[PDB]
RNA sequence: CCAACGGGGCCUUU
């Protein structure tokens, strides 16, 4: 993906699922990307500031999507006590 | 007296502790009976964090079962006389090398003399009053190991403050990291 | 699975993690060794002796309280039987089935079960010859087996 | 009738990885399993792992990070001469420039590239990529 | 489901599993101190006893075997040891 | 100089 002179020779570098590290192919039309608004200290949403997650079609089809997103959001500040490790 | 309570009396620190045995044996008519047959072989001082030191006392293994009847009190007493010390008793055990394919034959190596077996017994002696209830070994991505030893939550107050000294002692004797944990 | 059927059960004992005597137990090792020898003179097998000590006394496991297993303790005192007890019980069963068949030659089912018992004898006896607790050329045979147990 | 404790362990890891789990437990352990996992860990295919004592051959819990495509065992353990190593890598690995074949040699357990530097051979165990 | 702690199971979920399938094996039987109504002599009884344990002082019987736990007799008193 | 990869000797109950 680099040639001998050190030049990049990929077309593009794919996105990877934040739940499972799988590559998201160019035709996985079931995959989605979620944007969560950042919140100002006066309690109002700031325009154009996001926390972002990506999920593969495999996870969504299997019904794990909601549980995975609770875990990710809770190790960021977005949730308090929804998810439990045990 | 002193050279007759040591199995050898080569050096002065053992003479100090030997004297303490003779002293304590008089202070109570009870100890006059129990302590009389006991002897110890060597002492080593190991420095630990916080400036303290561990008085590691080495005992002949066939007599070890006797000290367990008197190891309480003795620790109470000796940590008064030698202020700012932690005292622990260990049995001396042989360890025999593993036979090579080239070596000439010898009598079959008893399993109790293997290196793995001896290190396990050392750890059992350190925490003497408490039982060990489980073990874990962690293999970190950096390529090194740590053991965790889980202790029975019974009478732990007798050792509860010593744990850091045990970690330092065990490392000196073996080179291995351990940590102690107490399940509720 | 079972050696001679489709059964798949998993029931068994589960011995404790701790390898040293429980804190509430307080007899001496010599005391319990005397008990073991006492029952052996009375004619009990190692299996039976272990049961009595478990539930009539505090003895959780003899190997933990003493240093040794019950079978070795008896052998060290000259009380060892001429053949191992599990092989003994197999031969005893075979004799009683063979007796039943003397009266009931139509009992095709019993005839089938006898063949299975005798296969277990051969597989076990072959083991004991290899570790030399039985003499070589010891052999089970239908006629003499009755006197061997009796 | 477990004929190979190593074969069971790598089979459990594959099935967990395919479904997307982050951890797996394997029973029993052995010295050979530990050595095999340490090689996989060195090259970054797995996280840390932890051994549980039980007086009965123990258990292992492994953390999984999503990088592993496949691992597997070769049975029987064929004898391999130094000239043969090039054939096994052509058959088993997906490309000339990543993945590993794993050998037991009297110099220890190691991947096929280390064996070339040290110039040793022995018997094949398995592969990772 | 996909992420869970296998090394620190909760005490409640551990208590309901079969004795061979917990993280480490162990028994769930126990021992009793038992006294007959007459004598002072205590004796120790295994909770799944198979024999009909007598008192030591006399041939009064303390328990009888069943398919599971032993049935203690009437009038006895006991303490879990 | 310095980094990697290979190798020998000695001590640690050996």
């Amino acid at each position: 993906m680099e040639n001998d002179k050190g030049q990049l020779v990929e077309l593009y570098v794919p996105r990877k699922c934040s739940a499972t590290n799988r590559i998201i192919k160019a035709d996985d039309h079931a995959s989605v990307q979620i944007n969560v608004a950042k919140v100002d200290e006066e309690g109002r949403a700031i325009p154009g500031e996001y926390v972002t997650y990506a999920l593969s079609g495999y996870v969504r089809s299997r019904g794990e999507s909601d549980d995975s997103l609770n875990r990710l959001a809770q190790n960021d500040g977005l949730l308090k006590n929804v998810w439990s490790y045990s | 007296p002193q050279a007759k309570i040591l199995s050898q009396a080569p050096t002065e620190l053992e003479l100090q502790v030997a004297q303490a045995f003779v002293e304590l044996e008089n202070s109570s008519p009870e100890l006059k009976a129990e302590l009389r047959p006991l002897q110890f072989k060597s002492i080593r001082e190991i420095d630990v964090a916080g400036g303290k030191k561990a008085l590691a006392i080495f005992v002949p293994v066939p007599s070890l079962a006797g000290f367990h009847k008197v190891q309480t009190k003795l620790t109470r007493e000796l940590e008064k006389k030698f202020q700012d010390r932690h005292v622990i008793f260990l049995a001396e055990r042989r360890i025999l090398p593993k036979p090579s394919r080239t070596s000439r034959q010898v009598q079959k190596r008893p399993r109790s003399r293997t290196l793995t077996a001896v290190h396990d017994k050392i750890l059992e002696d350190l925490v003497f009053p408490t039982e060990i209830v489980g073990k874990r070994v962690r293999y970190l991505v950096g390529g090194n190991k740590i053991q965790k030893v889980l202790l029975d939550s019974k009478d732990v107050q007798q050792i509860d403050y010593k744990l850091e000294s045990f970690q330092a002692v065990y490392n000196k004797l073996t080179g291995k990291q351990i940590v102690f944990e107490i399940p509720s | 699975g079972r050696m001679h059927s489709a059964g798949k059960g998993i029931s068994s004992s589960a011995i404790p993690y701790s390898r040293n005597a429980p804190a509430w137990f307080k007899l001496s090792s010599e005391s319990v060794i005397e008990q073991i020898v006492k029952y052996a003179r009375k004619g009990l097998t190692p299996s039976q002796i272990g049961v009595l000590l478990r539930d009539a006394h505090g003895v959780t496991q003899a190997r933990v309280i003493t240093g040794n297993k019950i079978m070795r303790i008896l052998k060290s005192n000259g009380l060892a039987p001429e053949i191992p007890e599990d092989l003994y019980y197999l031969i005893k069963k075979a004799v009683s089935v063979r007796k039943h068949l003397e009266r009931n030659r139509k009992d095709k089912d019993a005839k089938f079960r006898l063949i299975l018992i005798e296969s277990r004898i051969h597989r076990l006896a072959r083991y004991y010859r290899t570790v030399a607790v039985l003499p070589p050329n010891w052999k089970y045979e239908s006629a003499t087996a009755s006197a061997l147990v009796n | 009738t477990r004929s190979s404790v190593l074969a069971d362990a790598l089979n459990a890891i594959n099935n967990a990885e395919k479904t997307g789990k982050r951890q797996v437990l394997i029973r029993p352990s052995s010295k050979v399993i530990i050595k095999f996992l340490q090689v996989m860990q060195k090259h970054g295919y797995i996280g840390e792992f932890e051994y549980i004592d039980d007086h009965r051959s123990g258990k292992i819990v492994v953390q999984l990070n999503g990088r592993l495509n496949k691992c597997g065992v070769i049975s029987p353990r064929f004898n391999v001469k130094i000239g043969d190593i090039e054939k096994w890598t052509a058959n088993l690995l997906p490309a000339r420039q990543f993945g590993y074949v794993i050998l037991t040699t009297s110099a220890g357990i190691m991947d096929h590239e280390e064996a070339r530097r040290k110039h040793v051979s022995g018997k094949i165990l398995g592969f990772v990529y | 489901v996909l992420v869970q702690d296998l090394l620190h199971p909760t005490a409640a979920s551990e208590a309901r599993k079969h004795k061979l399938k917990t993280l480490v094996q162990g028994p769930r039987s126990y021992f009793l101190d038992v006294k007959c109504p007459g004598c002072l002599n205590i004796t120790t009884v295994f909770s799944h006893a198979q024999t009909a344990v007598t008192c030591e002082s006399c041939s009064t019987i303390l328990c009888t075997p069943t398919g599971g736990k032993a049935k203690l007799s009437e009038g006895t008193s006991f303490r879990r040891k």
